[PDB]
């Protein structure tokens, strides 16, 4: 969030209206989510034996 | 006659403001314009908060 505000401060000094800055971030937010959604794959095809492995993978990251 | 002071009677209780003169009704106009100053930039979809 602060990174968006740091790049917005440079655009305000250039004379850009703040609403035009907010309108650009909303359109760019959906383009990033739709791009990452196509890259990921579905792991639900695996059985319960492999499904436990994916739970151990994301656990060690948050720990 | 009850004292050498003999105070002068004031029509209104102490603390009351004044009026008439020149610019009394103008004071009410500048009060609404100053409040309007804050609501002007909030008008329009590109307005601020």
């Amino acid at each position: 969030a602060s990174a968006l505000l740091d790049q917005a401060l440079e655009l305000i000094q250039k004379g850009i209206h703040p609403i035009k800055i907010a309108n650009g971030f909303d359109e760019a937010a959906k383009l990033a989510i739709s791009k990452l959604e196509e890259t990921c794959d579905d792991i639900s095809a695996s059985n319960d034996e492999l499904f436990r492995d994916f739970l151990l993978r994301a656990a060690k990251t948050s720990l | 006659n009850f004292g050498s002071q003999t105070p002068t009677i004031v029509v209104l209780k102490e603390g009351t403001d004044a009026s008439q003169g020149k610019g009394q009704i103008i004071s009410n106009i500048n009060a609404c314009v100053a409040v309007q100053e804050a609501l002007k930039p909030t008008l329009g979809p590109l307005g601020s908060d």
